Order: C-alpha cells, then structure tokens, then sequence
C-alpha cells in the first residue's frame, strides 16, 4: 500500500537545493579443541555424553515442525488483510457515493 | 527451493555488487552483520544458527577494491575466502586477463562456484556483472562464461554488461576489448542487458535533479532494476514470471539477445507526492525514448518483444487498459510478424527505499525489458571506432605480446558484421 | 454415486480450483477444518460426489494438484480452505517449463507424469461408480497446456467410456501477458479436440468486460474472475448433487448438446449478475433471468453470438419455480430470434430445473450454448500463429527439445480444417 | 468529466495568468499551497491525496517572470516542470520567436501538452493568452497554434489576445508583429477576443475612480471576464452554455471570429450599495459604447450576434423584459439577415471578490461577448501604421536576418485587405 502524508509534512521541496547542498556537505595449534562459543561446532563438555540420536531427533523434529505451523498461520493472515481491505473499499465506495449524493 | 548465484568481476562489477547487496540486505531485513534482529533463500543460505551468507563471489586481480570491501561495515557478511583477489592488474589489456594472469586465478573461482552450487537444490541460473571496457573485467568474464558453458551446459546465465557511451569515454583503448568481449559473449550468454553510463547520467540530471552525480547514484538505480527483475522469485504475486521463462518470450532467434531496459517512476521526495503516480502515467513514462537506460533511440527501429514488470498495488485491468493505449499510438510500431509482443508480470511487494539515497518511497513501479531492432546503432558506432585505429594497427603490440594471435581481431570484426546483417535481415517485413 | 474427481494443472488452474473448492465447501457448509456445520439435511445426502470420508469424521476433496514448479501450491496451501487438500496429492517438479510447450510435454512433463498418474489411478479405481473427470487449465502457459493435454490423452486411453470435461482459458489478443501464447495455444488445440468429450472456453477479456459493465465495480482483480468462473463451474453439476424436477447429469448434456463428435467447444454464462447499488431495484423473475441469460455481453467469451447461429442451447435453472413459465419463455426466446437459430434442427434448447438455489440467491441460471460464432477465436489465434511462424520466430526454443516444424504444420492444418468444418454447418440449409 | 487547458506565453500572458489563477483558487476554496483546509475538476486535477494541480502551462524565453513566479507564495501550487523557461529573449522580434529560438523550445511544450491531455477524459478545448505586440508572445503563440491545429484537429481553441491601443503604444515596432500574428491566427484560431489596454484604462478611470492604475488592475478585470465566461461549466444554472456552443451562435462565417467584450457592473464598495443594481440597468450599462473592453465604437457598425452571460439571482423573465428594451432603442441596430441575435445564459453563482482588490461584492453581474461589424477600424488603423514604415522598408533588416523571407510581409498585408473587404461585403443589406 504505497502512501504519503500531507504537503506540510514533507516541507523540504519549494525550490530546494538542500539536496545539492547535501552533496556539497559530503565533500600444537589447539583450535581443534577450542572452537569459538559462537560457532555451531561447540558442544558443551557437560552435554558431551548424551548418546542418543533417537530421542534428540524426535525432539528436534517436533520443534522443526512447529515453526512451520506458526508461520503458516501468520502468512495467511497477511493474505486475508489485503483482501479484507479490498472488500471494505468496494463497500466504502458504495457508502461514499451515497454520502456525496446525500450531501 | 529456488536459488540464483551472482558473479561480480572487475572494479565496476564489484562496485555495482556492493550497491545491490545493500539493497537486498535492507529488503530482507538482514542487518549488515548478517544477523536478523522464507523468502531469503533465493539469494542467501542459512548457516544453522544465526547469520546468513550471500550466494555471491567477488573477483578482481587488483586488490584495492576487495581490501576496501573487507574493511567496511560489511566485513562480517561475506565468507572470507570467496573474495578472490589477485596481485597484478591486467591494466585495461584484454589479452592479459584472458591468456596471462586470468588463467591462474580462474581455477579457484571455478572451485568456489562448484562449492556454492552443490549447496543449492533448485538452481535457477547465474547472474554476472562486468564493465566491458576494462582488461580484467572483460577477459575474466569471457573466460568464466566459456568455462561455465561447458561445465554446466543448459543452465541460464544473465549478463548485465556496461558498454561505453557513444562519445563519453574514460579510456582510449576500450573499443578493442569491448569488441573482443562482445565476440566472446555473443555465443556464450543467454541474455545481455545494455547499461551505458551516459543515458543514466541524463536520467539522473533530468529526473533526480542531481547536477553532480557519482558512480554510487548510477549503481543504486542498477540495483533497483535488478531487484525489480528478481522480485517475482521471492514474493507472492498475481502473475509470476521465472528466469527460465525468458528465452521463450524475448529471444526470437538464438543470435539476438541484446536488449535495453528502462525504469519508472524516478522521482525525488520533494515533488513526488504532489502527483498521483497512476499506472497509466508510469507506463507511459517507461516507454519514453528519453528514459531508456541505454543511450539508443527506439524511434529508429521496430520492437520485437516487450517484457515489463510491475510491483505494488497494481490491478491487471488497469495494466490492460494501458497496453491498449500504447498499441494505439502511432509513434511506436512493432514488427510485422509479432501481433502481440507484451509479457506482463504483477507483484505485490512495493519497491524498498535505501536511507540516504535518491529515490523516494512509492506504491507503484514498472520495469521494462524490451528487445528492439534499433540496438544495431551502438554496434555500428563501436565498429566505426574500432576500424579507425585498426587501419593503422595502433595499440596492437600491447596485445600481440601477451600471447594473442594477429588474426584474432579480424574474426571479431566479421562476427559483428554478421550480427549487423542479421539485425537488418530480421527487421524487414514479409 | 456417479461422482467425479478433480484434476488441475498450472498456476491458472490452481488459482481457479482454489476458489472452486471454497465455493463448493461454502455451499455444503464445510468449515475450513473439514468439519460439517450445515443447516439442511440435503447438504449431506450427496456429499460423496466431490468429498471423501476419513476417520475422525472430517471430509477431504478428491482433488489432484500438479505443476512443474512448487511455488503456486506452496502458496495455495496458506490460503483459506487450503488445509482441506490432502498433502499426498501434491506432485511437483524442481525445474519448471518457462512457458515452453515442448519442455512441458516432451522432456520434463513426460518423466514426472508417472507419479501423478499413479495417484489419479488410485483415486479412480476406488470410487463407487465413476461419472468422469473435470479438468481446469490454461492454454496460455507452457507447463499447463502441455502436461494437462498429455494427461488428457493418457486418461482417455485408459477410460474410453467415461466422460471428460475441460475448462480451458485461451489467450485473447487484447490482454496479452506472454509473447509465445499463439504457439502453445495452437499446439494445444490440436490435441484437445481429439480427446476431450467437452470443452468450455473462458477468456480474461470477457471477464474484465463483464466486471466493468454489469457489476460496475471499480477495481477488478483475479479473485472476482475466479469467483465468476467458480460459480459457473458449480452451476453445471448442481442438479447432480440436489433433487429437482428434471435431473440431468453431465452425460445427458453431452448427448443433447453435441451433434457431431468434433463439435464440442461451448461458451457459457451465468445469471443473474447485478451491481451492489442496484441489487435492491431488481426483482428476480424468470423473464428477467432469461433476458440476461441470452444477452451477448453476458457470455464468458469475447465471441459475439449474434455473428452466428446457435446449433443448440442449454439452461440449468436453480430454485423453486413453475415449469410452464420456463417452457413458454424458452419458446418465446426461440420464436423472436429465429434468424439466429439453425433451421434444420427444430426445438434446439434444453432446459432443466433444480429446486436448491445457490446460498444467498433465490434463482440462478447457468447457460451452455453450442454456437457457430466460436470460429472467430480460432481465426485470430491462427492468424497470429501464421504471422509469427512465417519468420520462424522463437522456433529454436521448441526445436531444441526434439520437436520439429512438421508438427507445427500438421497442427495448423488440423486447426484450419476444424475452423472450416465448424462453419460448414452454418451455411447448411434444409 | 469536463476539462479545459489554458496556455500562457509571454510576459503579458504570464502576468494575466497569475491574475486568473488567484481568482480560480479563491473561488474554489483552494489555499495558495494547493490544499483544501466536485466543481474543481474543470480547471484542476486530483493527485489522490491532498493537493490540486492546475491544468495550466507557463511559457517564456526570458526567465525573470518565471523566476518571480517560482519564488512567490504560489511556488508550491504549480508542477515544477511545467513552467518552461528559455535563456535568450526574442526581444520584440517576431522572426526570432518563430524561426530561431522558439523551435527548440516548442517540442517540450508540446510534450507537456500531451502529458496534460492524456489525463483529461472530456476535454472541452484550449485557452491561450498572449500579448500580441511582442516577439516571443506572438511568435510562440503562432507556432503553438499551428502545431496544435494539426496534432489535435477539431478541438476548439480560444485566444484572448491584447492588441495595441490606437495611439498609446509601448514599443515602436509592434505593428509589424501584430500584423504577422493576426495573419497566423486568422486561419488557426476559432475565437479571438479584443483586449487593448486603453479602453480598460478608461473603464478604470471612469468607474473604479483610480487615477493611477497598474497592470494588476487590468489583469483582475480580465480574470473576472474569464471566470464569468467559464462559470457555466462548473456551477449549476437554469440556462447553461458550453464552449462548443459558440461557433454555432456567434460565428456567421469561418473567417469572421473577432469580437469585442464588455462587463457590468464595475463599481467600488464606497458607492455600490447606494443603488439597487437591477438587471435592467446593468444590461443597459453593458451595451454602453464607453464600456466596451476594446477601444472601438459600436455605433459605427452593425451587430451580428450577441452572446451575453448573467450570474447571480437573475430571473429569465427580467432578462427578456430587458432584451426587448434594447431591441426597442434606435441607436442600436442589427444586421438585416439576423432577426434574433441574442444568446442568453443564466447562472446562479454570484461573482467572487478578491481581497484587497478593486471590485466590490454584488449579487448580479452581466458579461457580454458581441460580434459586430465595427471591428474593421482597428484593422484599418493598424494597416495604415504598417504601411507608413513598410514603404521605406524600415526595421526590415532585423527580420530578414533572422531567417524570414522578404515576401512574407506582403501576404499578411493581402490577407488583411481580404479581411477588410469581407467585413464590408457582409455588412451590406440584401
Ligand atoms: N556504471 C559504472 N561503470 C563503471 C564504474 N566503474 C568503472 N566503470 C566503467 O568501467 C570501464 C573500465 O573498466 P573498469 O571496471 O573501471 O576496470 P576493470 O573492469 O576492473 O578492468 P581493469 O582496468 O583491468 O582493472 C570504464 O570505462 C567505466 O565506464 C562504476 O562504478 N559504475
Ligand atoms: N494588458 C496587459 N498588457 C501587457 C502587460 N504586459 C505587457 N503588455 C503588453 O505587451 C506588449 C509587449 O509584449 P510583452 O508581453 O510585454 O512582451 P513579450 O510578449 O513577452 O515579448 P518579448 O518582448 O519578446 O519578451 C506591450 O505593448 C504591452 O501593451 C500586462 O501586464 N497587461
Ligand atoms: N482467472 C485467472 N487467470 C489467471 C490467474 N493467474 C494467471 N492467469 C492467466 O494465466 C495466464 C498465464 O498462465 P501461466 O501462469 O503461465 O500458466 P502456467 O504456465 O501453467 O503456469 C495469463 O494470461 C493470465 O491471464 C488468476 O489468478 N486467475
Ligand atoms: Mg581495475
Ligand atoms: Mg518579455
């Protein structure tokens, strides 16, 4: 929905050269055992011993599914919002025509 | 599951790549550090936790621009070892970057391309950017295109080349390597878009009202055109267009794939909101000869096919009502064997604004990619410039001594003559 | 019993189905979660026509969605009523066709179609008594017009006695969005006549004209065109899902509207259609419905029906009304327009009455007439095809994937023969 | 859905355009910034949200007046790039503004005219203002009229030219370019209205009681006349008149379209309210020879047709009762072949007052546009002035050296002789 405010808000344009002015204004290594905390690679020493891909994968899989579900509800709502505005506008148009006629 | 890889080679290529990569990061909400504070997948890749890595590679033999990139605010974004850099510049010599120093660098670039391609699963195609009037740019672009055409085969490659202006020029030897590079990419690139600087200078002067533009202002407009072209792959739209759906609609014959672009509207915030920017007026402005992005006159030739993209809140019926008006006008005439020549795309996402830039925020925009018969004039004038110095064999010793043969200049001339004859043969009515 | 399955292909067909299934679900009171919440007993008696039954009491459409790119089906799933579709029925490729008919019919569409044919066979073998299939696709696109038509032949080869419906959108020359539309339109019409039992042409230009003139709404969108097409689609099979005075399945219409096996291209229209501001002025009566039903501007095609003579006509009235009035009005519309009805077949109008009106309306009519005026569309399509083909423009894209010009010549000749033999009966006299 | 475009060229044209554009903005309630704090559509256009843009274009080769416009209070109103300005003035030389410097500017003006016309849907016609006794004004007016007559054809154009006074003159060479411009617009303009300054000076002196008037006082009266002429297009009235309903009522023959105007009442607030300003007395004052807006005596010639506009609370029966009285008088005689010669228009909106101006607020006003045989005197005296200097070929070298041929002066003289003979031939009784 492209949109602008009133003429007063922009207030820069009556023969402005400010834009011209702005241009003038500009004138034994141990990194294997020590990957950074930020990196993906670093697994905590304490957790070094969970040995089951099974349990871990199931929890991970469940989480990976859930994000997609919330995302779907949100994107559909955006779809609904464009359509709602159009429906509303057509109805609005009829009301408005009506309003001017009554005026 | 749709991806595209962009290749940036040469100083102009890197400087326009920077311009497009601020815009993409801004449009997808990614901070300059690469961290967000499912549409990103076309240009980026997820690392598992946190940052995003662009699907782009920067090439240059001269290290200054890459070093500038690796120290700016975007130092954390790009992968450290995909900014391939050389030591010695080609120095505007085409033979250098095709035979002497480019060969030792091209292998690393091809290894990086393979490492990026194995990650993608739905690779749509490649994008490449290179200023033609330079040694390393033209030479390495030619060599990379020639290697890719055989390594991958039928994958689509798009070239956003910047040809020299009719009279304005920065070098003195750029016609030679421009002609040679046109020879090289004539039989190797699927799409080539014209981008000479003089037309964009005139656009900035007339519309943006800037009397002292620099290269950044030009590159921002080019970045906006790229974003408009590739918006349909990463945003929902009523009438989508894919990259592979081009050679079936804009390329009548395999030889003819040079076309020139235009964009509308181009207007500053100081006087943008005083007028309504209807779809009819913007689609009229896009077809104005003075708003061509390449300094060519469309009134001097026929049209072959027009592919033009909209984005914003445009409604298809308003688009049809404006295509009819253009078909009505007597100053725009299409070729006889093409009854309908328009391909229309509509997208919902409005163009994004870059802070501190020139363009204002608007709800409607149009980008056209048009193939016309009038493009032969740039080839004719480049050929005339080439012949003047090739008559006396000037500057040839700088090329013969870099491994290139004497006869290599003549066959490029013959291919340009063939192209000019083909453009004349196509434009005659039956 | 006597149920049909839904198969759609391409982006246009998917968008048509996304509204057709919403309309059907709203008619039968099915929530977007698949749970029945209707009011009337009749809403559930014949729900097996379109919906299957699963554990937990929810209903699932027997629709099959196919495309060569995943974007459109990844988008339709997030829309309203998108969860009804079974995830198993979604089949897609990773490459796409790029509006190239050859790619979607010879190289890419041939390998993928086995998976979709597997699920099609699963759906048809299981159902109680098959009535037939209905197909929605567009003739202006490559993947749709290729894969859908090849699937038509594959289905016809295995079920020669069942009935086949196709709702086909043909590219009009007024609103053109693709430059290569004539090629894949002409190639598709060649195959479509040989296998489809019924075909119903729909044009975007006629839909825009209707929306602008009859409904008089300011800004038409694809949602309105889809809604009109969906209402027209639902109107045809209404009496097969509801009781009525004279039930008439699809096969009965096939018997009464097709005089010769190659003349099965109809144009349709829906009544009533009134603006929001004039919906209170009008009174719904049978004369008011029948005067709008035969109106030339009300047809879903730009073809002008008073430029030819009707071979036959059909009407499917909805709501509770007297049959005597319907018959006398049908007689009156045929006595006052004797010049536009062919004279060697008397009483060439079929009527049917269904006692269940659409939700929100008290009376409705669906019109399906076989007229000789449809020749004009094939004439202009062939004119554009022969204007573009004589120069072999864009031919290399098709010829690079195993196709040749001989199949173009045969298609043009067969299409021209169809055009000629369709008008042969217009000048025929008794 | 009714529009009109006004063209202002030259210093006098721009200075009267300013005068009319304060009045229109005041009459429609629009602030000088262009913002309102359905009748506006005739002169303005809606931008979608907020401001209104006039349907006017300002032309001049000498930049001083445009620069004064672009810095006054109305800087925000006009679109920045429709105030076309040159660099070098024509310097009262007609040949300059028709052959040397006007040709390079006329293309931009025509592009602006096209861009304004494509927006209008019900274009009634064009208005043009130009002081005749100047180089750029007359030359550019001639060139624009000649281009418009072929670009658009049958669209109506109205010219409010200001001819020089009988004896009072500011230049010394104005008869030459006045005669040439009369030649040019004789065969190219549908209506021409006489506006010489001396008559309006006398009007101001006698009625407004101003002993030291300036150009602004004259331009305000001209603006009031324009508003009275165009009121019928944007206000409700009992007896409407359109612009296209003139050549059928005031122009007996294609050659004869020069007529002279008058206005009533003209009175100051200090003594306006002491008298009742009945319709009879104002319509008597309008026909007084001393209140003609051009210094010509109507008693010296016949009348051909009178078109006269009322506005306010006037009742038609009072208008008829006053037309009868005028027909009664023996000092006003009409031509033999015209039994009735009056066209009457009545409007309800009273004239609006400009603050700080001369005229007071009144409820009734009358504006007459009358075509009379007496207009030939101004042509005869201008011809006599021209012949005196053309006998010795004075000042001709300033015109021959600007590309104009020697014989171009003679044919304008022949056309004036033809016009004078035609005016004598028409005025004789049968
Ligand atoms: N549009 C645009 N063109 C540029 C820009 N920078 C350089 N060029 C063009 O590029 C041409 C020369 O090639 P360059 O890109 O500058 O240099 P190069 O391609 O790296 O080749 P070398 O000289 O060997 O380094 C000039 O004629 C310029 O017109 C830029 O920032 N924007
Ligand atoms: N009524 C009226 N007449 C004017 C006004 N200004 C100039 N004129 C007349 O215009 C005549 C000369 O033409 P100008 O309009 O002044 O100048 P121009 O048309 O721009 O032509 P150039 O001299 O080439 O610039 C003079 O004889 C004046 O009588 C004005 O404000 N009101
Ligand atoms: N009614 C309707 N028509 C559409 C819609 N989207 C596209 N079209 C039409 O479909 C044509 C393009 O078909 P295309 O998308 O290329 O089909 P595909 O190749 O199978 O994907 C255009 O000419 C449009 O008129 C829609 O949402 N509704
Ligand atoms: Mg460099
Ligand atoms: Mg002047």
């Amino acid at each position: 929905s492209v949109q602008p405010r009133t003429r007063l808000e922009r207030e820069a344009m009556k023969d402005k050269e400010s834009i011209e002015k702005t241009r003038i204004n500009q004138r034994v290594k141990q990194l294997l055992h020590n990957p950074d905390p930020k990196s993906t690679l670093f697994i905590p020493e304490n957790q070094r011993f969970d040995k089951d891909f099974s349990v871990f994968d199931k929890q991970q899989r469940d989480q990976r599914f859930a994000t997609k579900e919330v995302a779907l509800e949100k994107h559909r709502i955006e779809a609904l919002e464009r359509e709602s505005k159009r429906w509303e506008q057509m109805e609005n148009q009829v009301n408005k025509e009506q309003v001017k006629r009554q005026f | 599951m749709r991806e595209v890889i962009s290749i940036h080679v040469g100083q102009g290529g890197i400087q326009v790549g920077n311009a497009c990569w601020e815009l993409f990061c801004l449009e997808h909400g990614i901070q300059p550090d690469g961290q967000m504070p499912d549409a990103f997948n076309t240009f980026f890749s997820e690392t598992g936790a946190g940052k995003h890595v662009p699907r782009a590679v920067f090439l240059d033999l001269e290290p200054t621009v890459i070093d500038e990139v690796r120290t700016g605010t975007y130092r954390q974004l790009f992968h450290p070892e995909q900014l391939i850099s050389g030591k010695e510049d080609a120095a505007n010599n085409f033979a250098r970057g095709h035979y002497t120093i480019g060969k030792e660098i091209v292998d690393l670039c091809l290894d990086r391309i393979r490492k990026l391609a194995d990650n993608c699963t739905g690779l749509q195609g490649f994008l490449v950017f290179n200023s033609v009037g330079g040694g390393t740019g033209s030479g390495l672009g030619s060599l990379l295109l020639e290697r890719l055409s055989v390594d991958y085969g039928k994958k689509s490659k798009l070239g956003f080349t910047i040809y020299p202006s009719p009279q304005v020029s920065t070098a003195v030897v750029e016609p030679y390597n421009s002609i040679l590079s046109t020879h090289s990419l004539l039989e190797h690139t699927d799409v080539a878009v014209m981008l000479d600087n003089e037309a964009i200078y005139d656009i900035c002067r007339r519309n943006l009202d800037i009397e002292r533009p620099t290269y950044t202002n030009l590159n921002r407009l080019i970045a906006q055109v790229i974003s408009s072209l590739t918006a349909s792959l990463r945003f929902d739209g009523a009438l989508n267009v894919d990259i592979t759906e081009f050679q079936t609609n804009l390329v009548p014959y395999p030889r003819i794939h040079f076309m020139l672009s235009s964009y509308a509207p181009i207007i500053s915030a100081e006087k943008a909101y005083h007028e309504q920017l209807s779809v009819a007026e913007i689609t009229n402005s896009a077809f104005e000869p003075a708003n061509m992005m390449a300094k060519c006159d469309p009134r001097h030739g026929k049209y072959m096919a027009c592919s033009m993209m909209y984005r914003g809140d445009v409604v298809p019926k308003d688009v049809n009502a404006s295509i009819a008006t253009i078909k009505t006008k007597r100053t725009i005439q299409f070729v006889d064997w093409c009854p309908t020549g328009f391909k229309v795309g509509i997208n919902y996402q409005p163009p994004t604004v870059v802070p501190g830039g020139d363009l204002a925020k608007v709800m409607r925009a149009v980008c056209m990619i048009s193939n016309s018969t009038a493009i032969a004039e740039v080839f004719s004038r480049l050929d005339h410039k080439f012949d003047l110095m090739y008559a006396k064999r000037a500057f040839v010793h700088w090329y013969v001594g870099e491994g290139m043969e004497e006869g290599e200049f003549s066959e490029a001339r013959e291919d340009l003559a063939a192209l000019e004859k083909d453009y004349e043969e196509v434009g005659i009515e039956t | 019993m006597r149920e049909i399955v839904h198969i759609q292909g391409g982006q246009c067909g998917n968008q048509i189905g996304a509204k057709f299934w919403e309309v059907i679900s709203d008619e039968h009171g099915i929530d977007p979660t698949g749970t029945y919440h209707g009011d009337s007993d009749l809403q559930l008696e014949r729900i097996n026509v379109y919906y299957n039954e699963a554990t937990g009491g929810r209903y699932v459409p027997r629709a099959i969605l196919m495309d060569l790119e995943p974007g459109t089906m990844d988008s339709v799933r997030a829309g309203p009523f998108g969860q009804l579709f079974r995830p198993d029925n979604f089949v897609f490729g990773q490459t796409g066709a790029g509006n190239n008919w050859a790619k979607g019919h010879y190289t890419e569409g041939a390998e993928l179609i086995d998976s979709v044919l597997d699920v099609v066979r699963k759906e048809a073998e299981g159902c109680d008594c098959l009535q037939g299939f209905q197909i929605t696709h567009s003739l202006g696109g490559g993947t749709g017009s290729g894969m859908g038509t090849l699937l038509i032949s594959k289905v016809r080869e295995e079920y020669p006695d069942r009935i086949m419906e196709t709702f086909s959108v043909v590219p009009s020359p007024k609103v053109s969005d693709t430059v290569v539309e004539p090629y894949n339109a002409t190639l598709s019409v060649h195959q479509l006549v040989e296998n489809a039992d019924e075909c119903m042409v729909i044009d975007n230009e006629a839909l825009y004209d209707i929306c602008f003139r009859t409904l008089k709404l300011t800004t038409p969108t694809y949602g309105d065109l889809n809604h009109l097409v969906s209402a027209a689609m639902s109107g045809v099979t209404c009496c097969l899902r509801f009781p009525g005075q004279l039930n008439s399945d699809l096969r009965k219409l096939a018997v009464n509207l097709i005089p010769f096996p190659r003349l099965h291209f109809f144009m349709i229209g829906f009544a009533p259609l009134t603006s929001r501001g004039s919906q209170q002025y009008r009174a719904l009566t049978v004369p008011e419905l029948t005067q709008q039903m035969f109106d030339a501007k009300n047809m879903m095609c730009a073809a002008d029906p008073r430029h030819g003579r009707y071979l036959t006509a059909s009407a499917l009235f909805r709501g509770r009304m007297s049959t005597k009035e319907v018959d006398e009005q049908m007689l009156n519309v045929q006595n006052k327009n004797s010049s536009y009805f062919v004279e060697w077949i008397p009483n060439n109008i079929k009527s049917s009455i269904c006692d269940i009106p659409p939700k929100g309306l008290k009376m409705a009519v669906t019109f399906v007439g076989n007229s000789t005026a449809i020749q004009e569309m094939f004439k202009r399509v062939a004119e554009q095809f022969t204007a573009m083909f004589r120069r072999k423009a864009f031919l290399h894209w098709y010829t690079g994937e195993g196709m040749d010009e001989m199949e173009f010549t045969e298609a043009e000749s067969n299409m021209n023969d169809l055009v000629s033999e369709y008008q042969q009966y217009q000048d025929a006299t008794a």
